[PDB]
């Protein structure tokens, strides 16, 4: 019953490493402390997470020990887990007070002030399992790549960071960040996206935040909360908008710029999905290194056609260059 | 002080350090003269002015307030401003014969709240939120009918009692009303009884003579309600403000999920004007 | 098992002996050379002729009676009063005439009212509306009152299911019969009525183009059917209602469908 196949890449002490990779800094006091409390400080959203600078780390943790398992090959070889791993660590050495934070100032901030208000003080009143961390951000973590001026070594094969043509893309490049370029086409314009959406519910209150994975989630109502359940009967729940935390998104498809279209075939477009900070830089018409992790959003079904299950794909953003500012 | 949810928008706070606003010029850099104005008349639907609460004080935060949280803002200032009414008759003793002139519906109509830069420089992070926006009409929509109060009927015994929709859902008793009977058998709704309330669409065109060129503009769908309803045609191209709304779709098809991506109109509570 | 009771009609039987009361007395203004005796009584005997099952009244009558303040009852709350207006009509001819289909239509209302004109607050309530008829559809059967059942298996109830769904029948059944099982369809014992579509449009004279006129639904029910023209002005009896095409019913999408039981060629 799905079996189970060992890998020498292990996330533990990864994790551990990435930890050692922020807030103990010295080459550029260090930018990762710098960098990260100005968006605790409130004035940033965007974080712009250079490979080069892991790539400089590893030198100072070789040769130069203590040896260590490396990150900017298993970055890129997955690339969509650090997103949700390699970015969570920076809860755990951020700022606290920061400075000058206050409440209002921010809307919408306040509301879930007031939530964590009065679950601490309600439940430090019951005893005389909490909101995810995703909820609480307020920044957004990007990778850029390496082209590079000191990518030279050298790591050599570690590059791609490969300004790859549209035909050079293979199925074999799904999870892994590419740099391809064109020109935009169709260039969809921006709609709020969705994370969590915890909806309210009515007697005895509390919340309940469900996740958005994939594309789509199923909305859920019976009660949640064990105070409404059974007793009496079922309360009822309703999402609220202004708690829920927004994340831009804009797609647009990206042909190829057909002087790397051979004597034959057709111009092939590539669909690009994008979020927070990096919405709307991308223009119609315009020839741009676009690099990202490379991902499948399945399948929303048909599903009886593919069969199978015929991924179809497409390009998150995560950095962008465009050619002749 | 009576904190209400996220808003925090106090009640019996803001709604004193509103009743104290009136009687102003004053300042500027009307105001009780055009409500004067507006006692006889009948007409309701006070438009007011946006900015008043800016650079003023009192009320320097109610127009953050109102900006950051319009939805609230609105209804206590739709109470505030009735009791203002209902505290300008006793002023004056017996008024319009009598009490019954204060029980008609009335409602503030706030516009021009800064000066926002399209639809499409809007950020995701405000949704609850007052929002200028301007371009042509390219159609507008039948009249759709929306529930207000709610109808209900059984085949026991059979019973008239009814219940509002509040927030927008509607709830019926599985069972049941008076008395009882019961029995479990489902609620019969009927489809005409009940109240509804008047709800266009309006299309309007991003800004034609602001366009990334060559790029054609984008749709924003502007949904109204009540007297601003039927009250324009087309291919107006001035101004109107409102309270943007992002409310999720029902996809494929059927099966009862969401699309997970929430489609946006904007509210608008107030519509002005000419060229 | 005795259903204990009903409830409660209350006002909708003051409306119906008022209604019962106005069409029997007159109702007659001139003296003299008339115009006088009755007027209904004579229209129910005069109807007694041909038998074609519908009666014509004016609301202009209906209003001087309690000086408008019956008329009311019978504006906004109308709908309500549709079942009323209906067997309490029979409950007089019962009693002066000897298979009933009975098409009330009021008429001459005191103020037309344009498509435009047209709100939410109309619904259940007499509304005159003038404007030119655009595809008008042909004639079809309505169910009215039908008999499905059994409905497992002997049943064969006859009764209601008047409004439209028409799902469903079987319901609250025999006794006993407990289904669910079959609806089951039968078309013998179940009346049919009229009825043909016309998708009213505004007036071109008073649309200000550019415009782009919003035509809307109105479906004739009743013997008035077939009185309409494509390309001319029509003026109808109200009853605006609403039809099915938000928020949801749960343990809805509607929209303006205008009704006229009456119709006239004037405009
Ligand atoms: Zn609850």
């Amino acid at each position: 019953a799905l079996p189970s196949i060992q890998l020498p890449v292990d996330y533990n002490n990864l994790f551990n490493e990435i930890t050692d990779f922020l807030v103990t800094f010295k080459q550029d006091g260090p930018k990762y402390m710098a960098m990260l409390q100005k968006v605790a400080n409130r004035e940033l959203n965007s974080v712009i997470i250079d490979l080069d600078d892991i790539l400089q780390y590893q030198n100072e943790k070789f040769l130069q020990g203590t040896q260590a398992d490396d990150l900017v090959s298993a970055i890129q070889q997955n690339a969509n887990h650090f997103t949700e791993l390699f970015c969570r660590a920076i809860d755990n050495n951020m700022p606290l007070p920061t400075k000058e934070i206050d409440y209002k100032d921010d809307v919408l901030d306040v509301i879930l002030n007031q939530r964590r208000l009065r679950n601490e003080r309600m439940l430090s009143d019951r005893t005389n399992e909490l909101f995810p961390p995703n909820l609480t951000r307020r920044y957004f973590l990007y990778f850029k790549p390496l082209s590079q001026n000191c990518a030279r070594r050298y790591r050599k094969k570690a590059i791609s960071s490969k300004p790859l043509s549209v035909r050079q893309i293979k199925g074999d490049f799904l999870g892994q960040l590419i740099t391809v370029r064109g020109i935009i086409t169709r260039v969809s314009d921006v709609k709020p996206a969705v994370e969590v959406i915890a909806y309210t519910c009515d007697q005895c209150g509390y919340e309940v935040f469900q996740e958005v994975n994939s594309r789509t989630f199923t909305p859920l109502s019976e009660c949640t909360s064990e105070e409404c359940s059974q007793n009496q009967t079922k309360g009822q729940l309703f999402m609220s908008t202004r708690a829920s935390k927004f994340s831009a998104f804009q797609e647009c498809k990206i042909q190829e710029l057909s002087q790397q279209v051979p004597v034959g075939h057709i111009p092939r477009s590539l669909n690009i999905h994008v979020n927070g900070t990096l919405v709307r830089s991308l223009s119609p018409g315009d020839i741009v290194d676009v690099t990202g992790i490379f991902l499948p959003a399945p399948y929303t079904g048909f599903k009886a056609l593919k069969a199978g299950l015929l991924t179809e794909t497409y390009l998150e953003a995560q950095f962008v260059r465009q050619h002749k500012k | 002080l009576r904190i209400i949810w996220g808003t925090n928008v106090s009640i019996q706070e803001c709604t004193t350090n509103f009743r104290n606003f009136l009687m102003s010029f004053k300042y500027k850099f009307y105001y009780i003269k055009q409500l004067n104005e507006m006692r006889e008349l009948g007409t309701s639907n006070l438009n007011l002015d946006a900015r008043n609460l800016l650079a003023y004080k009192q009320t320097e935060d109610l127009y953050h307030q109102l900006l950051n949280y319009p939805q609230e803002v609105i209804s206590i200032m739709d109470q505030t401003i009735k009791d203002c009414m209902v505290s300008l008759i006793v002023d004056n003793n017996l008024d319009y014969d009598l009490d019954e002139i204060e029980t008609k519906f009335y409602k503030v109509r706030p516009y021009n709240v800064g000066s926002c830069k399209g639809m499409r420089e809007l950020n995701p992070n405000d949704i609850d939120k007052l929002i200028n926006l301007k371009g042509l009409v390219l159609r507008s929509t039948p009249v759709i009918p929306d529930m207000k109060v709610a109808f209900f009927k059984c085949n026991v015994c059979d019973h008239t009692m009814a219940v509002e929709i509040d927030r927008g859902v509607i709830q019926e008793p599985a069972r049941c009303e008076r008395i009882d009977c019961n029995e479990p058998n489902s609620m019969s709704l009927i489809h005409n009884r009940c109240s509804f309330a008047d709800k266009q669409v309006i299309k309007l065109q991003e800004t034609p003579d602001f366009v990334p060129d060559g790029q054609t503009p984008h749709s924003i769908s502007l949904c109204v309600y009540d007297e601003l309803v039927d009250s324009c045609r087309a291919g107006d191209r001035i101004e109107v403000t409102g309270t943007f709304r992002s409310i999720p779709i029902r996809a494929n098809s059927r099966q009862r999920v969401l699309k997970s991506l929430y489609k946006t109109y904007v509210d608008v509570v107030h519509v002005k004007k000419v060229s | 098992l005795n259903h204990v009771k009903k409830v409660d009609d209350v006002t909708g039987e003051k409306v119906r002996e008022a209604f019962e009361q106005f069409l029997e007395d007159f109702s007659v203004q001139s003296t003299d050379t008339g115009e006088v005796e009755k007027v209904y009584r004579a229209q129910i005997e005069f109807m007694k002729i041909y038998d074609l099952n519908t009666i014509y009244i004016d609301y202009q009558h209906l209003s001087m009676r309690e000086n408008g303040a019956l008329a009311m009852a019978i504006s906004e709350q109308y709908y309500r009063f549709l079942p009323f207006l209906q067997k309490g009509l029979r409950r007089v001819v019962r009693k002066y005439a000897p298979e009933r289909v009975f098409q009330i239509s009021f008429f001459n209302l005191p103020t037309v009212h344009r498509i435009r004109d047209i709100r939410s607050e109309k619904i259940g309530s007499l509304l005159s509306i003038s404007g030119t008829v655009t595809r008008t559809s042909e004639v079809r059967p309505e169910l009215y009152k039908a008999s499905f059942t059994c409905d497992m298996c002997r049943a064969i109830v006859d009764n209601v299911e008047q409004s439209f769904k028409y799902t469903e029948p079987t319901f609250c059944p025999n006794p006993s019969c407990e289904n669910r099982a079959f609806w089951t369809l039968n078309v013998t014992r179940s009346r049919f009525l009229d009825w043909q579509k016309v998708r009213i449009q505004e007036n071109a004279n008073e649309i200000p183009t550019g415009s782009m006129p919003r035509t809307l639904d109105v479906i004739l029910r009743g013997d008035s059917v077939e009185r309409a023209k494509p390309g001319d002005r029509c003026k109808f009896t109200g009853v605006e209602i609403v039809v099915p095409d938000k928020p949801s019913s749960t343990l809805l999408t509607y929209k303006i469908s205008f009704l006229a039981c009456h119709v006239i060629s004037i405009g």
